[PDB]
């Protein structure tokens, strides 16, 4: 390599040849939003004009419709996202953050032009689950810790506009990742699959 | 009646030169036989006696000396003795010849960084500053609106003032997230805010908060002070080449990007010379031209030796001390040109050579004693005489290096002090460069 | 003059002082045409 | 059953030097066996490292290939324990493209001195019973609010500060989370939900592992020890918000003045009793790879109170120092070879080669017959120790393939015919001298 | 040692004799670099050659006209077109043109919009699976953006709270690595050990400072228009570019002003996303612990007072 | 007394290439001695630089080590003086780690040819007597010289400068009227009462003055290369400047010369120790000396027939025959005794040290036995030994002391032979 | 409220009105031009240069932070046929890295 020392390219291949096999649930609520209905309590608490115990959100898919009951703090996120009825949206059940995909394809004929890509009406139920088994080499963990991708800060944006240069990852990061995957193998979350590094033309 | 006595802090660690405390010369400039930690080397120490007066005279630039002599003759020990003899107030810049081989900047410029770093400078910087609790904060808009003026109320144990400031200070206060009841500091020179904490008057206001509560400042809200800064010309060069002062978005982010070195252009060094000559004319500065010490000089590349022809002839340059432990080597980068001390003859004219020479067994006994009582150990006279014997058989450093293993064996088998049987055992556990080179040449088929 | 959000034990609760809008207005989907 | 990240490697049987308290080596202990002369000396330098009074010491572990030079270095790496920093570098790892050779050695040095800091802080650790947060109707931007916090034994209400309301809201704490607020730092941390409030619950706003409610008094103290090397202290100081350069390796050639200032303030934190500097070890394994430039950096880097006790393995005879035409002992310049103590390891006999293979089968979870140990010991002297070691795994696997319970001599005579010794491969390379390329 | 009360003062606490003043870097400002009115008016190739520079912008394949003429008005059915990838990245021909000809501001804003779009793509990409993109054939827009499909890409990582915990080095924190932590109760003096958990570094490791800090060297010029160009640059060149660095995008500045009033705002993205452990300024106010650590008697008094406090003695 | 940054170095005693207006060297003047051939040759070269009419011209100053080839080039720089660009670089100074070796010469030429222009500027300069501002804004300002007084109604863009720079009555201020930057010079001596203090300006307040300004041709290369190019001029941040940018800037500066709008000021590149440019670098000089904006190239070298760098080829001076054909070689000469003594005298005037005439005699013998630069170093050392002795003047025995303490190379090598096997690698 | 900009220009050789598009006017606005400034417009390319205030207004205040220049003695409107020489390498380099535009 011209980016990184000879011995470190060997160390990267020594870390690509070991895989985690980690299993987790994905659970998500998604659908065309048919209503936002803030549910007031019949009495407000003393000194307040009105109070809401929950927001009802109606969601639908090609399988059916249902209401969800959501915490009142959701309503700010539903105007951060420019949500309006007939959008299709999703909510990560493990995190409670809501995201907007676009206007549902049902409404693509309501104008001759509009400045948004229409999203096909989802299928399967409004609440979805699967367990999925995901494979990452320890080199994927080494890279994702060496160059973060969650770019909502000045260092990350600068580091993502600049050339994506390979770097001589320290023995310490390898140490900290070995210290954490041992936790998840001991906890029975992650399987480890040691493998092979094959060098031809040695 | 009863007493208590405590001190839990460990000492400084004993290093390979930390017995060297000075050149050990008398007031006439003659060498004492052993003093200030050194032993022997009388001519080489008296020659260094001329050089420490050369440094303190300030008159010269670029004069240079080569400490030359076999491994273990004390060359770096005399250059360290000079560093102690000058005291901390004058910069001694230690460097190793193989440090010029940077991957960020040219070899012919790493030398200029060290040359500019060995020229010290003492600045009587007047700082004028505001500090206090922020009792009030109001930015003002004006017509093309934009923010254009700042009103700040500050409070101390010496009453209060309201100050009017530039909107760059408000942008600095906003960056530091300063709010009413914070305690702050602002030097008006840099325009640099420091949030000291939240005023201790408010420490009861919450059951749970993240803040460092701090006591209200003392003296006036606005005050001026003189800081006696110690600085080197390199610190002026490099701070201007990648600027981190002031408070704009650019300086604020040249403080985040990787701090790569850069080939500083001679125009900048020139404008720094003009500025510091004016601080010297103004009586704001004193120059303290110090020493650059290049240990292992014999492996600067021939590019570097040929740069040193120009560098050592500058009217600005520091005094330069070189060391070499080599004979008539082939000079690095020449393929096959040989010259004394591994240094080109063309450079070797430009240096006063200080020859340094092998110790007698009596000088080795005396160094080993002075070394043992510095490593903090007690040694019996027949054991030290046996280390002196090993000195004749081998080298000074191997003989010194048996001391702490011998003290380890002494305390492990319960003695207070090194007995000859400990040194005589350690001598068999650890080989030396001369005795290893026997077994390694005898068994040569197997490596 | 304060809006209050309680993350409460048996349930959450958001509260608006009288005369603040409660910008929690309802939204309900309007109908399309029959054919395109 | 389950397999962790560390597995049976070339030295996993070694667990210390196997010395007694009189600093004499046992014939077989902590997995090390034989090799008394070098293990004795290794004990003395290990005890010198643990004493720590002295700086810039160096040791070279010499001897033939496959005679325990790396084994003894792993033995003292294990006997030195986890708490005192030991850095393994193969000599080739200094040839960086981020930085010069002398930078790479300066980082390898300063990565091998520890500064040990106790951090003691108060943690409020509790189940959150409720939060309330108040927002002004449009306002200047100041908030106010109250936590209510609980244990199995306690409850209390906290009137919240605004610089920490931003953190409760940022990390999305909710009623029925269990949390551990560091009251010194103001940082939240979350341990999971308590079991009850997921019943009285909306359509799922969270889904994660539960935890039991915390016990005892609501306000408690925590102690953490950080062993932070001088190198990561330099990197943290090299620029503002530098923390990713600890992992990413991004900083080359750190400003000398940063080191000079850290050498001062770490000495101050010792004199202030705020942090304890601990010496450590740099193991420059296979040091015959250093260019003469790198050795000549050691000569003057190895003479400072911030140097670790370095240890160098080597397997080379009289050889040219890398990057020159100069022949020298060990492939090291005599300028450096004068600055250190040489420990020479020695070749093995049957009496200890059998004993090494016997501990090795005991680490690899293998049983073999004494006839199989006898033939494998003979192979381990007709051919190098590391070959015989490697045949143990293959012999245990060949035996397991035939559903055997224990290795037998015909499993080893099988494996010996199947995987070649170098010396037998080099022999067959003669009869195909036309066919292998570039003879 | 190089009349008596001076010793007693120093032996009690050295701040009776010399207080530690607040240290700060030596602050320097070289005279601004002087560009003559002439070199400013006639000497700048970005200006005197602007008429020729228009032709470098016109004869360019990044013109939206040429992109359309290549991308959609080919002669052959199969024919070798550049810009074909702009149908499979979500890029307009005018977005390619703007991104090539408006410089780093258009890069940064298009990047921020791509971070938003990555989560939208990840959902569809990880839950949509019927037939194919149309009648079991054709690609679709965005289907060259495969960098989301990695298990460890930020959308999938954010969606998966176990994988999130394996990618621990967030760019705005001081994470040291993992350690044990010991917790002590005030009742019973019992303590217990938490196994491998993340740690920040101690907040006091950050102590270095340049001996000198310089005002960024600035250019002076003898011209009313040159003054406007450097004034506008020193104000921060535009409200878009300044907010983009300071707040992370101009949308995040527009949000920051009213996130002031929200209960659950999301983080700022610019320089205000950071809080460095001493603030941005290198000025060292001397710490309050210096009162202890400068006097052996005041240190001895503190171990006494903490001993006496633990025993309950007045 | 106080110390400059510029202290007593090796060449510092030379304050010019001492010559008569006949270009004739007198025996010793302007600090330098002897070399009656090479100083006349450098005199002709100094007039070629100073006249500037011929471009792409070079001279090689060559001879034994320590025969003034660096010294007469330092004397030449001093005689040429300020305001005609002279750049000294060492031959090893071009081997950059960011910028091509060839481009570093392309750049080092261009530091040493100036573009000079003269700009008519309107400057206000006076004591501010009184200053008032209302609440847009209007204000009124009064200015004074030693000879006249004036009042001005200010415009908005001055109000937003006088207020911004906290100007007060009794300040002395200079204002570039086209820009409103306040150069405050100090305060008037009568309003120093209750910290620079100064006399009020003379003549009228508003002067048109000609400013004459000199910009190196490289300093025009750099300003054109980045969003703010000039920072990279100081910081070194820019290298591999695009060759079409220089191609356009040559065509532009050529039309300013041909309009008479700017005057180019040819100068000197002094490539000191040129003996170690590569054959690649010499191949660049072979052609870069053949363009109308090339400076006068002075080169110094102390080498015999030698292997030229990056090759197996041997040639005179370590320079290829190819480049030696471009240039005129001036041989310096090894010194005689009277010259050696007289050099040692002028060094003692620069060091500011007295010594006896027999001390100068033994020092001259040392200087002939050990090639001059060594004898010069003994002046410094011997004066320090006398200062340790509290002696007024260097007597012969204080040189005999220093001559025993500090070895020259020839004795050092001899005392190294009798330890030949104790040192490493020979 | 936007369509295109009429501008009037004057010299000691006469007067014209031009019909500038809004993308030119964005540069007059960025140059901080007002009525009574002296301007150079290059109609091919939208190079707009402020050249200081016209010196008929050099008494608007007694002292103001603008350079004042005499009303141009030249023609209001100059045509030249010109020839641009531009290498393929200029086209490559001016397109291959995202342009400054800054
Ligand atoms: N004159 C001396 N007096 C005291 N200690 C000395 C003396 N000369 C050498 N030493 C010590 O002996 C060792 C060898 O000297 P050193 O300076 O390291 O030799 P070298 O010239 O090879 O670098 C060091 O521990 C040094 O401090
Ligand atoms: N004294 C020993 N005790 C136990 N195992 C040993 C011993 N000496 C060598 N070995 C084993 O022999 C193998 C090779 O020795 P090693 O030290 O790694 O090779 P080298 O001497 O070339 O550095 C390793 O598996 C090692 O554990
Ligand atoms: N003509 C001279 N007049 C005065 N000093 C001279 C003269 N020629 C040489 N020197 C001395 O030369 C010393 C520097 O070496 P120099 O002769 O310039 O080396 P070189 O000829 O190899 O370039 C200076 O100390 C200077 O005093």
């Amino acid at each position: 390599s011209t980016e990184i020392k000879k011995t470190e390219v060997l160390m990267e291949n020594f870390r690509r040849a070991i895989g985690l096999r980690i299993k987790e649930t994905k659970e998500v609520y998604e659908g065309e939003v048919t209503e936002l209905t803030p549910c007031e309590t019949e009495n407000p608490m003393g000194g307040y004009g009105k109070t809401i115990s929950h927001v009802i959100i109606g969601l639908k898919t090609a399988k059916g419709t249902k209401q969800l009951k959501l915490d009142p703090s959701i309503f700010e996120s539903l105007q951060k996202e420019r949500v309006e009825a007939g959008d299709v949206i999703y909510i990560e059940a493990n995190s409670g953050a809501v995201k907007r995909q676009g206007r549902c394809d049902t409404y693509a004929t309501e104008f001759d032009l509009e400045a948004e890509e229409y999203v096909p009406l989802p299928k399967g139920d409004v609440h979805k689950k699967k367990e999925i088994i995901q494979d990452v080499t320890l080199h994927d963990l080494d890279v994702a810790n060496a160059r973060p991708q969650g770019g909502q800060d000045i260092l990350s944006m600068m580091g993502q506009l600049m050339k994506p240069k390979k770097t001589e990852i320290t023995d310490k990061l390898r140490g900290e990742i070995n210290k954490v995957v041992n936790k998840y193998i001991d906890q029975g979350i992650a399987e480890l699959v040691p493998g092979v590094l094959f060098v031809d033309e040695v | 009646k009863i007493e208590e006595v405590k001190s839990t802090t460990k000492t400084q660690r004993i290093a390979s030169h930390s017995h060297v405390k000075g050149l050990g010369l008398d007031e006439s400039g003659l060498a004492k036989q052993a003093a200030s930690g050194l032993v022997g080397q009388e001519n080489a120490r008296e020659a260094c006696g001329v050089i420490v007066e050369l440094i303190k005279s300030k008159k010269m630039a670029g004069r240079a000396v080569l400490l030359a002599g076999p491994p273990g003759t004390g060359k770096t020990a005399l250059a360290l003795a000079i560093a102690q003899e000058l005291g901390s107030k004058v910069p001694f810049c230690p460097m190793v010849g193989s440090e010029v081989y940077s991957t960020e900047i040219k070899k012919t410029e790493v030398l200029m960084e060290n040359f500019r770093r060995a020229i010290g400078l003492r600045i009587k910087e007047t700082k004028e500053v505001y500090e206090g609790e922020v009792t009030e904060l109001t930015p003002c808009e004006t017509e093309n609106k934009t923010i254009s003026h700042v009103i700040i109320g500050l409070k101390t144990a010496k009453g209060t003032k309201q100050l009017k400031l530039d909107p760059s200070i408000f942008e600095s206060l906003q960056k530091e997230r300063v709010e009413a009841g914070d305690v702050i500091y602002i030097e008006a020179n840099s325009g640099a805010v420091k949030r000291q904490g939240r005023c201790d008057t408010y420490a009861t206001e919450f059951d749970l908060e993240a803040e460092e509560y701090v006591p209200l400042p003392k003296g006036d809200v606005h005050k001026k002070k003189e800081i006696i800064q110690d600085v080197t010309l390199h610190d002026l060069d490099v701070a201007n080449a990648r600027p981190q002062g002031g408070q704009d978005i650019l300086s604020m982010m040249g403080q985040l990007m990787k701090p790569k070195k850069t080939e500083i252009t001679d125009k900048l060094r020139g404008e720094i010379n003009k500025v510091v000559n004016k601080y010297i004319d103004q009586g704001i500065a004193e120059l303290v031209p110090g020493v650059l010490f290049v240990d292992e000089v014999h492996m600067l590349d021939i590019e570097c030796f040929t740069y040193l022809h120009r560098a050592l002839e500058s009217s600005i340059a520091p005094i330069v001390i070189f060391a070499s432990n080599r004979g008539n080597c082939v000079i690095r980068g020449t393929e096959d040109i040989t010259s004394p001390h591994g240094i080109p003859l063309d450079l070797l004219d430009r240096v006063m050579i200080i020859r340094t020479m092998l110790y007698t067994p009596q000088e080795m006994k005396q160094i080993i004693k002075i070394r043992a009582q510095t490593e903090g150990i007690n040694i019996s006279e027949e054991a030290l005489n046996h280390l002196g014997e090993i000195g004749t058989k081998t080298t000074l450093r191997y003989s010194v290096q048996l001391l702490t293993p011998a003290n380890l064996l002494a305390k492990i088998n319960g003695k207070d002090s090194i007995e000859k049987e400990h040194v005589e055992e350690i001598s068999e556990l650890f080989y030396d460069a001369k005795s290893s080179a026997k077994i390694l040449a005898d068994q040569q088929d197997k490596y | 003059p304060m809006v209050r959000y309680c993350s409460g034990a048996q349930g959450s609760t958001l509260s608006f002082p009288p005369g603040v809008p409660a910008p929690t207005a309802v939204s309900q989907r309007p109908s399309p045409s029959g054919p395109p | 059953d389950v397999t962790r990240i560390e597995r049976i490697g070339a030295h996993s049987h070694i667990r210390g030097l196997g010395l007694d308290d009189a600093l004499e080596p046992r014939q077989a202990s902590q997995g090390m066996v034989g090799q008394l002369a070098a293990r004795r000396a290794a004990g003395v330098v290990l005890e010198m490292i643990r004493e720590g009074k002295i700086a810039g010491r160096a040791v070279l572990i010499a001897g033939q290939p496959g005679t325990g030079k790396t084994a003894i270095a792993m033995g003292m790496a294990q006997a030195l324990g986890p708490d005192t920093p030991f850095t393994a570098i193969a000599g080739s790892e200094i040839f960086s493209l981020e930085m010069s050779k002398t930078e790479a050695l300066t980082q390898a040095f300063r990565r091998s001195i520890g500064v040990r800091i106790k951090e003691e802080t108060e943690i409020i650790e509790g189940e959150v019973v409720e939060i309330q947060i108040d927002r002004p109707a449009t306002g200047t931007g100041s908030k106010v609010g109250k936590l209510t916090l609980k244990t199995t034994e306690m409850e209390t209400i906290y009137d919240l500060g605004t610089k920490m309301i931003e953190s409760l809201t940022k990390d999305k704490v909710q009623a029925g989370d269990v949390i551990t607020i560091d009251k010194a730092t103001g940082k939240i941390s979350k341990l999971g939900r308590s079991f009850t409030r997921a019943r009285d619950y909306d359509a799922m706003g969270s889904q994660t592992k539960f935890v039991q409610c915390p016990d005892g008094e609501l306000q408690k103290r925590k102690e953490v020890v950080h062993t932070v090397s001088l190198h990561e202290i330099d990197v943290i100081n090299s620029r503002t918000q530098g923390f990713l350069a600890l992992f990413s390796g991004d900083t080359g050639e750190i400003k000398s003045e940063v080191r000079e200032q850290i050498n001062a303030k770490v000495a101050e934190w010792r004199e202030e009793g705020k942090a304890e500097i601990i010496p450590g070890v740099l193991f420059i394994d296979e040091v015959h790879m250093l260019d003469i430039e790198s050795f000549s950096f050691l000569n003057r880097a190895l003479e400072s109170d911030m140097a670790p006790v370095l240890i160098m393995a080597t397997n080379r005879g009289i050889t040219r120092i890398r990057g020159t035409s100069y022949q020298s002992p060990h492939g090291i310049p005599i300028d450096l070879l004068d600055r250190l103590l040489i420990v020479s390891t020695t070749p093995y006999s049957e009496k200890d080669t059998k004993q090494i293979l016997r501990i090795r089968c005991e680490e690899e979870d293998v049983e073999m017959s004494e006839d199989a140990y006898t033939v494998l010991t003979r192979i381990g002297l007709e051919t190098s120790l590391r070959y015989a070691i490697q045949l143990i795994t293959a012999a245990s696997l060949v035996c397991r393939k035939r559903k055997g319970t224990e290795v037998q001599v015909d499993d080893i005579k099988r494996v010996y015919s199947l995987f070649l010794d170098e010396s037998r491969s080099t022999q067959y390379m003669k009869e195909y001298q036309d066919a292998f390329l570039f003879n | 040692k190089n009349l008596v009360m001076q010793f007693r003062k120093v032996c009690n606490h050295p701040e009776l004799f010399e207080r530690q003043e607040t240290w700060s870097p030596f602050h320097i400002s070289l005279k601004p670099y002087h560009i003559s009115k002439f070199i400013y008016r006639h000497g700048q190739i970005r200006v005197f050659n602007h008429s020729r520079d228009r032709w470098l912008r016109v004869l360019s394949p990044f013109a939206p006209d040429y992109i359309q003429r290549s991308l959609f008005h080919r002669k052959g059915i199969n024919e070798e077109s550049c810009f074909s990838f702009l149908r499979f990245i979500d890029i307009s021909p005018a977005e390619m043109a703007n991104l090539m000809l408006q410089g780093l501001l258009a890069r940064w804003l298009a990047l921020f919009l791509s971070l938003k779009a990555s989560y939208r793509l990840h959902q569809l990409r990880s839950w949509g699976a019927p037939e194919g993109e149309s009648h079991q054939r054709y690609l679709r827009n965005k289907d060259f953006l495969l960098g989301v499909n990695f298990p460890l890409s930020f959308p999938n990582l954010c969606s998966c709270p176990l994988l999130k915990s394996l990618v621990f080095s967030s760019h705005c924190k001081a994470v040291s690595g993992y350690s044990d932590q010991v917790v002590h109760q005030r009742r019973s003096a019992t303590s217990s050990l938490r196994r491998c958990l993340l740690t920040e570094l101690p907040s006091f490791l950050c102590v270095a400072s340049p001996r000198v800090t310089a005002v960024p060297l600035d250019s002076y010029c003898n011209d009313r228009s040159a003054e406007y160009e450097r004034r506008v640059l020193k104000e921060g060149g535009s409200l878009a570019a300044k907010q983009c660095l300071l707040n992370g995008a101009p949308e995040l500045a527009a949000d920051w002003l009213n996130r002031r009033s929200q209960f659950f705002p999301e983080p700022a993205g610019g320089l205000w996303s950071i809080r460095p452990q001493n603030g941005w300024s290198f000025i060292r106010i001397p710490g309050k612990e210096s009162l202890i650590t400068d006097s052996g008697k005041l240190y001895a008094l503190d171990v006494l007072l903490t001993r006496l406090k633990s025993q309950g003695h007045r």
